[PDB]
């Protein structure tokens, strides 16, 4: 009802949105192949009113006129993609990747879908699987006499069966790499799909021109950091505080006027 | 497998590895009360207006 | 956050000579079958059997 | 007196009875086979006012119209029917559940109550009683010079005498099963009698049917789990605060009216 009250009811809302992106990072701290969330923002409206070197006089200029600006908008929360901490867990179905590529996996209407997590299971009829169930491509089937899987640095798939010496490749590994790998939609479950600001899938192999590498027996923990987090919420805690003492002190001017 | 006579699987925990993942959850687990105990005092902040 | 799920590390453990002629260790894969009273088929690594 | 000093009333009211909710669950963490409550709510009527998608001109209908709606009220108290952690006392008499069964006791109305707590004693008449002094149906006598008593998974009840080299099978205990499990109705003293939509009871033997079998020696905990009761308590203090500020604002909007 009163300008300074939308400012700052745009205050407090920035400053939750911070704080729900802080609480977002904490929460996965521990899943595996995950990005933190970072949000931006921007400035709202800003009113003319005298305008900013408009020509008072014939010859001389008011500089710097009367903006009286509005509150604050977010732009987005972006994801920090960079490489987190790898941890030797000891599996042969677990990998982790080394550089900026992304796995593909099939959902089940039909489209693809892009992991960075490498916890892979094995269904019943032998398909490398998502923790989640959803089938990886293109496809890595794994017979039910295995004895051991090695998952090389170059995304080759090699059973051994029994009593043979020579190893049997059951397929090859490839990672998809985006232009802007920011632009992805992220749909859960560890899933990000492709959006039209993430530019086209470029598929590629673990090694060449720009494919990370795949380590086996190691998973990709997230790059969440606990302790910025922390003072980040001491931070976002205090600005909100404080936004909510400009929405009482205008509260209070409102009263008195009333009251007259 | 081939089985072996006179001799039993004993369990495959690394006690090690238990008592750090222990302590790295504690902390997660206090990072994430800490982060509630935030929320209210936001809550509450807004609430004694 | 969800739980995606819980898995079991299904390597081969620690094989401890007992003395005892009846416990199996299974090297490897395998497992042993076990009925109940039920008739319901159950499978199990510990060897300790009488 | 004014339709949002209702609204905020009821909405004091769901809140207060989710207290309850929460504070019972908290009085009962100590007793031997309780599920804890879970209180539902439902939104109230709608006062019209304009009919969504009344036809305004020839043509154009109406969309979403004013539906301003009153407070809410809570539908049902909802059981959690899950195994709780067994105990070890190592005592011949305590008996724990492992699936989703119930032991049958007579009341001395005449009629039938289920109860899943297995702390069981000897009454100075030799029969099993449950520690409210209630008899165990379908009726367990011990002997008088018994030894040892020995419960078996399935049900079966043994004492071993002095002299003899064979144990003597003195009854068996037997598992009622509902089709609704949560439609029980609870009557206090750890005991749920049936109704109509607790379907009927089927008695079985621990381990055919559905019945769960039968561990000497353990008593099932409740299923209580206190952090998340606690965030409740949190979380439901927070929102009687912001009820009771709604109470004081419609107080504060009446106030200015009267003195107009």
């Amino acid at each position: 009802m009163i300008s300074s009250l939308w400012i700052a009811k745009t205050g407090l809302d920035a400053q939750q949105t911070n704080m729900d992106v802080i609480a977002n990072n904490l929460a996965n701290v521990s899943t595996n192949g995950f990005k933190r969330q970072r949000a931006v923002f921007e400035d709202l409206l800003y009113q003319t009113i005298r305008q900013p070197g408009a020509q008072s006089s014939e010859q001389t200029t008011l500089p710097s006129g009367l903006q009286i600006g509005t509150g604050v908008r977010p732009v987005a929360t972006e994801r920090l993609h960079s490489q987190g901490n790898l941890s030797q867990t000891n599996n042969s179905k677990d990998v982790a990747i080394k550089g900026q590529g992304f796995f593909q996996v099939m959902l089940p209407d039909g489209t693809s879908a892009y992991t960075r997590d490498g916890s892979f299971q094995v269904d019943q009829n032998g398909q490398l699987v998502t923790a989640g169930g959803f089938q990886v491509q293109p496809a890595i089937t794994i017979p039910a006499n295995a004895l051991s899987i090695t998952i090389g640095r170059d995304g080759v798939v090699s059973v051994t069966q029994q009593g043979q010496a020579a190893p049997v490749q059951v397929g090859q590994l490839n990672l998809t790499t985006f232009m802007n790998d920011t632009g992805l939609e992220s749909i859960g479950e560890n899933l990000y799909i492709e959006t039209q600001s993430s530019g086209a899938p470029n598929e590629s192999t673990p090694g060449l021109n720009g494919a990370g590498l795949l380590y086996q027996g190691y998973v990709e923990t997230s790059n969440v950091n606990v302790a910025e987090e922390l003072v980040n919420m001491i931070q976002v805690q205090r600005a909100y505080e404080i936004n909510s003492k400009a929405v009482s002190t205008t509260d209070q001017m409102l009263q008195k006027l009333t009251q007259l | 497998g081939k089985l072996t006579n006179g001799a039993l699987e004993a369990s495959n925990v690394d006690l090690s590895k238990e008592l750090v993942n222990m302590i790295v959850a504690q902390r997660n687990y206090q990072s994430n009360a800490q982060t509630i105990k935030t929320q209210d005092q936001i809550l509450n902040t807004l609430v004694n207006l | 956050v969800k739980v995606a799920g819980i898995t079991q590390d299904f390597t081969d453990g620690t094989t401890t000579n007992t003395g005892r002629g009846l416990d199996v260790a299974i090297s490897q894969n395998g497992f042993f079958r076990l009925v109940d009273s039920n008739g319901s088929v159950f499978y199990s690594r510990n060897g300790q059997f009488k």
